[PDB]
């Protein structure tokens, strides 16, 4: 399903980054995708099911979660972090600032696993 | 034996026997003023906090009655100024029984004087007033004749576009050799026409005559007025707002309101709680101008005490110097009513 | 038995409730002005360890102002 | 258990200076007044890596070294680079930031902070059209219209509303009840839940919406009958609310710096605020993110003349956001070395930038384990500002508040590390 | 606006929605059901309905130096590639 990806802060992601990016707390709070209940029905997923997110700029796997902050129709929300930054638009339009918000992506269910923090960074072949 | 049934928010307390007694509490009418629990001679009633029952959602009712203590005397139903408690005796409410005290209050609209302006309906804080009104048909508020010369008319369609009320219609068509015309008719709906003369002034061929001008009935406004006695709280907003002094109100209690502006922290609870719209937060007219923190107009106050009860810092106090009732034949009742004076 | 009740696991520690409370405001000019108290004062609740923490519930008048100032239902008035 | 009062919180740009720290044995174990985020930074969470000592990677596994050796390796990298990038700065104090500028000159580096992924667009906007602001106390004591445009303070500046909206002020003694609260956000945020007016506009259409508001303000009819999903009548009503304010404040954040148009969204927001002042007193404040992102832009500006994306490659300072920004040098593959201090670009840059950080030497002045330290070749743990070290920080509207040292640490401070690093870079040339 | 009692009948009856009233719920601080009334004279077509319905005669309305006379302008184009020269235009023209 083609949706609009919005990204940004949550109080839980804020608590997680100041505790430690290495903790499971961070994966549970930033490796997620908030969706409206009705969008989860049309796609056949429930809370806890994992989602494959593909864009023109990359791909990532995140855990689906009902949004306590309701979204407009067609929009999803992934909190700021390395998982969200797999798929958002990098180009800055000659301002230095990447397009972190409102990016067309494809979302589909997946039995694949969510990568933890050290493992996700391996995709960049350091 | 005394029993109790709680249907939804409502409470019913019943004693059967030779004389049947039923106390009925409608939660939706309770302003949580607390008077019933104060007057109760057996401390059977406990009233919940006035703020919490108004500003938050609660599963419980506004009051609670102890069946084990309730003796079904009905002082609570006699005092309640919101008509939320009723004692019925052999099926008949005590409001119908002269031997039982009744607070004295009223609210009437003189229909002859009333001009159906609807100010009271708007201002009523309990939405207890209904004002209906019948305006004349538009066609009766304009007089004039208008005719279109359909021969002179060349069907340019400018009147039809410019009519502000779409009163002109043209029967357009594609020509044929058998009907070599771009339209077959033009009409003015004189029910819609308001005789502004725009058509006449735009017509390029002066095809339209339009002019503004025996016992014809004068057009006049009619209506009705209803005050729901179950909702009416007798604040007198209708009496004050009325431009023609057509509404008359009398109140049960007399008293005084006292506000400590420096103790008030402007949490707005009392403003939201007041069933009479007495209390408000004035806005400054000019930058740098200061206003009274908590403003009141006692013209609308009935001295029920809900606001004082709701204030967590006790910034408001409600003095009550008189309770007007029908004759209180029991001296014990009389002293219990007098216990509410302060 | 309606009274104040916290849900610290839902709370952001944002402080809206502490400031809005007229009891807290009356007792602390700092709170009244949107600040956390620095002066030692006895108020209904504060944010402690990042979450709202009821300290003196006997002072609560159950008016519901704090409840209406919280968007995440982390503080409520209910049966205890 | 010593109680430390009047502590300045080192997280977000609200820069609360009323924190109370619970100190049990040279350790912070709890707080008062701090929000859930602030509390998290003051307190160590069990299991989380706090780097005790410097590190250097050899075979994908790090090895502990001394400060001198790690600083020597780092200075070697910077001194032989031809386009080195020195990025971050926003979560450290201003003296460390000032050494950084002198180091950037010495190394011929590009020095840039987190503004270039945050309110840099606001910086570009204000350079073109201006910057009409006020301090928090003015909002508290005067404001009767408060607007959160494209920000979610409940989640990102948690005590901001309590400190500025629910707070009672001199001419606003009724607190929340004296203020009209407006939130503009495509989502029903927890901030929007508290608002009196929620403009739930279409995403990426703020610029269009503000064009209609500005044109309506100057007396012009709105061409379209719906703009950004907002009906024409509702736009005119919103503009009337702003015109009737006695004192209006426009707070704004990433919803318009990151979204379509970027700096031009802020541009047009600023010009509306300016022109509102012919009808009502109006100002704006950008919701600066980190507690001292504003401080780096202050320091850099007053030392070099420019606020961020500053290139010292030519000796003279030169400035071109879109070229000399951190994401520009990485995505165009210009940079051959990256020094990261007090920031986590590994977590918070896009993949195209991360692709370049994997190819170049990366130095990280970082106390914790982050995605950046995973991409790093040297790690240098510092003392944490506002907990273990002091120095100036700047609140989001420019108010300088000195961070405080609550506990002691055997670790070096940012300022110390950079001062030694600077000395070694001078040497290697 | 002083005589006006804000009954709202003009606003309902205006055939072109030229009258607007700023209605409100009263408060003890603002004990009025409206704060203003306005006539958009760009929309008003001067039919006098408002004046005749007003219950308190608060509305004065009357129908009435080089002002430009209002006149209709336009243009005319014949596409030569489409024009077939049937002369319908010549005959239909008034
Ligand atoms: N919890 C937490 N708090 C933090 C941080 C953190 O990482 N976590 N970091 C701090 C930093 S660095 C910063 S910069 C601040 C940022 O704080 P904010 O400026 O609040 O940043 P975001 O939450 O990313 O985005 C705010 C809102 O923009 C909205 N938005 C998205 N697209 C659009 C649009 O097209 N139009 C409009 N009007 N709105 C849109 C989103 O729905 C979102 O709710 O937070 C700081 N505080
Ligand atoms: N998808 C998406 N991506 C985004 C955003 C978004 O909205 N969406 N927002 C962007 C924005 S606005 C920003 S600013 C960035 C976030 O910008 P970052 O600077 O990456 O945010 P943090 O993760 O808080 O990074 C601060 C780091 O410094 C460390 N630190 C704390 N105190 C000190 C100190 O005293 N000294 C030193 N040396 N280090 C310290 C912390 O442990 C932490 O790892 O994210 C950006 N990326
Ligand atoms: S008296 Fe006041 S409280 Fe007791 S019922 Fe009638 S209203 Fe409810
Ligand atoms: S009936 Fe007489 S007793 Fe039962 S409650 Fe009402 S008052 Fe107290
Ligand atoms: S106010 Fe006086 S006139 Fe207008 S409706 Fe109510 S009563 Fe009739
Ligand atoms: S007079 Fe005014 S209204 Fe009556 S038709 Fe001609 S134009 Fe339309
Ligand atoms: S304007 Fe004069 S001519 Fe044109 S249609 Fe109306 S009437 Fe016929
Ligand atoms: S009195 Fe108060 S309540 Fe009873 S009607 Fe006139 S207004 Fe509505
Ligand atoms: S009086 Fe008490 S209740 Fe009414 S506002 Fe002031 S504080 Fe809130
Ligand atoms: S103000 Fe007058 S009416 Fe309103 S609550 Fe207090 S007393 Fe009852
Ligand atoms: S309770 Fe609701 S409001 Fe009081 S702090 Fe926790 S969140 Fe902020
Ligand atoms: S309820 Fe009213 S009083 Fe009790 S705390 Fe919340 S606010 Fe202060
Ligand atoms: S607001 Fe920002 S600053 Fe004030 S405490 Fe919460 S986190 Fe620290
Ligand atoms: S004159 Fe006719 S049109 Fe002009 S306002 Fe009165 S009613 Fe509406
Ligand atoms: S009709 Fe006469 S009174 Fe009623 S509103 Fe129009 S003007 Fe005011
Ligand atoms: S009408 Fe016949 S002639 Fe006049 S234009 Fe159309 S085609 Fe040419
Ligand atoms: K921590
Ligand atoms: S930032
Ligand atoms: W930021």
């Amino acid at each position: 399903m083609r949706v609009i990806l919005n990204t940004g802060r949550t109080i839980w992601q804020g608590q997680a980054i100041e505790s430690g990016k290495d903790l499971k707390m961070y994966v549970d709070a930033a490796a997620i995708i908030q969706m409206n209940p009705e969008m989860m029905k049309q796609l056949g997923i429930a809370e806890g099911d994992n989602v494959k997110v593909i864009s023109e700029y990359g791909d990532v796997v995140v855990k689906a979660v009902e949004a306590k902050e309701p979204l407009p129709e067609g929009m999803v929300y992934i909190p700021m972090g390395p998982w969200a930054n797999r798929v958002i638009r990098p180009y800055t339009d000659s301002t230095a600032t990447p397009s972190f918000k409102n990016i067309p992506v494809e979302i589909i269910p997946t039995d694949e696993e969510v990568l933890d923090m050290p493992t996700l960074m391996k995709v960049y072949g350091k | 034996e005394t029993t109790e049934v709680i249907e939804g928010k409502n409470i019913t307390v019943e004693r059967t026997g030779e004389e049947n007694r039923r106390l009925i509490f409608q939660d939706c009418l309770c302003a949580v003023c607390g008077l019933c629990g104060e007057i109760c001679p057996v401390s059977a009633i406990e009233v919940n906090p006035t703020g919490a029952m108004v500003r938050t959602e609660q599963e419980k009712s506004k009051i609670a009655i102890d069946e084990n203590k309730c003796v079904l005397c009905g002082m609570c139903s006699s005092i309640c100024p919101f008509q939320a408690l009723d004692l019925q005796i052999d099926g008949t409410s005590i409001k119908e029984l002269a031997e039982y005290p009744k607070i004295i209050k009223s609210a009437e609209i003189d229909d002859e004087t009333c001009i159906q302006c609807k100010a009271c309906e708007t201002a009523c804080p309990q939405d207890a007033i209904t004002i209906t009104r019948e305006l004349p048909e538009r066609k009766d508020l304009v007089t004039g004749e208008i005719e279109i010369d359909k021969d002179t008319c060349i069907y340019c369609g400018m009147c039809e576009e410019m009519c502000p009320v779409d009163a002109i219609e043209i029967d357009h068509q594609t020509p044929s050799s058998a009907s070599p015309v771009v339209a077959t008719d033009i009409r003015v709906d004189e029910d819609k026409c308001v005789h502004c003369g725009i058509c006449k002034r735009i017509c390029p061929v002066d095809a339209i005559m339009q002019v503004c001008r025996y016992e014809i009935k004068t057009p006049e406004v009619t209506g009705t007025s209803y005050i729901d006695p179950e909702l009416c709280v007798n604040c007198g907003w209708c009496q004050e707002i009325c431009p023609v002094d057509a509404a008359t109100v009398t109140k049960p209690f007399e008293g005084e309101l006292i506000i400590d502006q420096d103790t008030c922290q402007a949490c707005e609870t009392c403003v939201m709680v007041c069933p009479c719209n007495v209390l408000s937060f004035p806005k400054p007219e000019k930058p740098g101008e200061k206003t009274t923190k908590l403003h009141k107009d006692e013209r609308f106050c009935i001295y029920c005490g809900a606001c004082e009860r709701s204030c967590p810092v006790t910034a408001i106090t409600v003095k009550r110097n008189r309770i007007n009732t029908t004759p209180i034949r029991s001296k014990a009742w009389k002293n219990a009513f007098d216990s509410l004076l302060k | 038995a309606i009274g104040l009740k916290a849900y610290p696991e839902l709370c952001h520690g944002c402080g809206n409730c502490v400031i809005a409370c007229p009891v807290n405001a009356l007792r602390s000019p700092e709170v009244a002005g949107g600040k956390g108290p620095t002066d030692d004062v006895e108020i209904i609740m504060i944010v402690e360890d990042g979450v709202v923490n009821i300290k003196n519930p006997d002072l609560c008048g159950k008016c519901g102002t704090c409840v209406e100032s919280c968007p995440v239902d982390a503080i409520r008035l209910e049966e205890l | 258990m010593e109680y430390v009062k009047n502590v300045v919180c080192p997280f977000c740009g609200t820069l609360c200076d009323d924190i109370i720290c619970k100190v049990e044995g040279n350790e912070i174990v709890g707080t008062i007044n701090a929000c859930r985020i602030g509390h998290s930074k003051f307190v160590h969470a069990e299991g989380a890596m706090r780097y005790k000592k410097p590190l250097i990677r050899k075979n994908g596994e790090f090895v502990e070294v001394s400060y001198d050796e790690a600083i020597d390796k780092a200075a070697k990298i910077l001194a032989e680079s031809k386009r080195p990038l020195m990025y971050g700065w926003s979560c450290t104090e201003c003296e460390a930031q000032a050494v950084g500028v002198e180091l950037a000159e010495e190394a011929g580096a590009v020095i840039d902070n987190t503004a270039s992924v945050c309110h840099g667009p606001s910086v570009l906007a204000l350079q073109d059209v201006g910057y009409p602001i006020c301090t928090f106390g003015e909002v508290k004591n005067r404001a009767d219209v408060v607007v959160y445009w494209g920000c979610n303070p409940m989640h990102a500046h948690p005590r901001h509303m309590s400190r500025n909206v629910f707070a009672r002020g001199f001419f606003r003694e009724r607190g929340r009840s004296d203020r009209t609260l407006i939130v503009v956000d495509p989502r029903k945020t927890d901030s929007a839940k508290l608002a009196d007016i929620h403009l739930q506009l279409d995403f990426d259409r703020d610029y269009e919406l503000l064009d209609a508001m500005r044109a309506c303000l100057l007396g012009h009819e709105i061409l379209y009958d719906e703009v950004a999903g907002v009906p024409r009548e509702q736009i005119e009503e919103a503009v009337e609310v702003l015109k009737n304010a006695q004192f209006g404040i426009l707070f704004f954040g990433m919803g318009i710096t990151h979204s379509r148009g970027k700096h031009r969204n802020i541009d047009t927001a600023i010009m509306m605020v300016q022109d509102l002042n012919d009808y009502a007193k109006w100002t704006l404040i950008p919701m600066r993110g980190h507690y001292n992102v504003t401080g780096f832009n202050q320091v850099c500006t007053w030392e070099s003349g420019y606020p961020y994306c500053v290139d010292f490659s030519g000796g003279e300072p030169r400035y071109n956001p879109g070229e000399t920004g951190a994401n520009d040098l990485l995505q165009n593959r210009e940079a051959d070395a990256m020094m990261v201090i007090a920031s986590d670009p590994g977590a918070h840059f896009p993949q195209r930038a991360l692709e370049r950080m994997a190819e170049i030497p990366v130095i990280a002045i970082e106390p914790h384990r982050t995605p950046t330290t995973e991409m790093a070749d040297i790690i240098i743990p510092p003392a944490i500002v506002g907990m273990e070290a002091e120095g100036t920080a700047y609140r989001m509207e420019g108010v300088p508040i000195r961070m405080k040292k609550v506990v002691d640490s055997d670790l070096l401070s940012d300022r110390e590390i950079l001062e030694r690093l600077l000395e070694k870079v001078r040497e290697y040339k």
